[PDB]
């Protein structure tokens, strides 16, 4: 099986301490991702390319250019922070919403579940505006990518939904 | 298609470059941006997409020599001979794919031009042992 995946969210996020656990198995130390980065990663029987797409501000107009032959969207959010969750909700609907990612199936890691109030996966639902989105194929995914709590129940999720 | 261009405001340096291909040793004429660490490049300046992204993650430069191209340096990585260097471009259908590089051979239009590159590239430079520390995982456990 294959499956290309983007993965997408606002930085610091987690998108990156996740390619790298899921890829090497171990938490590595991150720094920022001033472009991409891209890993192809073999989980029970599927063969995951996954692009691993720069968060910071001045990169998320160079999302689209992404896009295309996108068969799942991975995008990560970190539950603890509260003061740019409306952003990433925004962020999110934009993504969506592209003529060339009708067909992606959403797979949404809530990461950072370690930390104190961190915003639980119902919470998540409602602030990304998910419950509303009826027609399309969404899942909210617990997480904690430092322990690798969450991530390949994510990656049982993608293999299960990909049609 | 998308405009994409906001990505690419106030760059450090812009300029025509002829570019050497990855797998197939091919010259191509490219209209290059650098801005926030990458190194982008086009094929018309009126693009709104780049053809290709490199990430300048612990990459150096050197001059060469080449018989045919006048005023041409390499990128490449020091640490990693022989090693395929992180880059993404774009197919005919826009599907962004990685690049196949060992080094990239770029010829100037001028030696001054040289210069102005060599010193804008070296300075934009994202320098971290994180990127050594990816590169010796990901090859200990390849197959
Ligand atoms: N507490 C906690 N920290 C995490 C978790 N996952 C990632 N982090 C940390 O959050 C910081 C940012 O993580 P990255 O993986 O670099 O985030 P990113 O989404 O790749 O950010 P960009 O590269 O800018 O797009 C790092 O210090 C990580 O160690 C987590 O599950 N819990
Ligand atoms: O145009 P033709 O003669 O077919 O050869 C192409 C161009 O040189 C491409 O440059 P560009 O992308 O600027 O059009 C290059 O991609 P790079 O951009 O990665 O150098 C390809 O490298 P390989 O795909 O490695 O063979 C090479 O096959
Ligand atoms: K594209
Ligand atoms: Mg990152």
């Amino acid at each position: 099986g294959s499956m290309r995946i983007l993965m997408l969210g606002l930085d610091a996020a987690g998108k990156t301490t996740i390619l790298y656990k899921l890829k090497l198995g171990q938490s590595v130390t991150t720094i920022p991702t001033v472009g991409f980065n891209v890993e192809t990663v073999t989980y029970k029987n599927v063969k995951f390319n996954v692009w691993d797409v720069g968060g910071l501000d001045k990169i998320r107009p160079l999302w689209r250019h992404y896009y295309t032959g996108t068969q799942g969207l991975i995008f990560v959010v970190d539950c603890a922070d509260r003061d740019r969750i409306d952003e990433a909700r925004q962020e999110l609907h934009r993504i969506i919403n592209d003529r060339e990612m009708r067909d992606a199936i959403i797979l949404i890691f809530a990461n950072k579940q370690d930390l104190p109030d961190a915003m639980k996966p119902h919470e998540i639902q409602e602030k990304l505006g998910l419950t509303r989105i009826r027609d399309r194929n969404w899942y909210v995914q617990p997480s904690c990518a430092t322990s690798g709590d969450g991530l390949y129940e994510g990656l049982t999720w993608l293999t299960s939904n990909y049609n | 298609g998308n405009d994409l261009t906001h990505t690419f405001f106030n760059p450090d340096r812009e300029g025509w470059l002829l570019k050497l291909g990855g797998r197939v040793k091919t010259w191509k004429r490219r209209w290059f941006i650098l801005t926030d660490n990458c190194l982008y490049y086009f094929e018309y300046t009126t693009d709104k997409e780049p053809r290709g992204i490199i990430p300048l993650e612990n990459l150096s430069i050197r001059e060469v020599e080449d018989p045919r191209k006048p005023n041409c340096f390499e990128l490449y990585n020091p640490s990693h001979k022989g090693q395929v260097i992180k880059a993404c471009k774009t197919e005919a259908d826009g599907r962004v794919v990685e690049g196949n590089h060992v080094v990239y051979r770029i010829s100037a239009p001028s030696p001054e031009e040289k210069e102005e590159w060599m010193k804008s590239i070296k300075a934009s430079i994202s320098r971290d042992p994180f990127y050594d520390m990816l590169a010796t995982r990901k090859r200990r456990i390849a197959n």
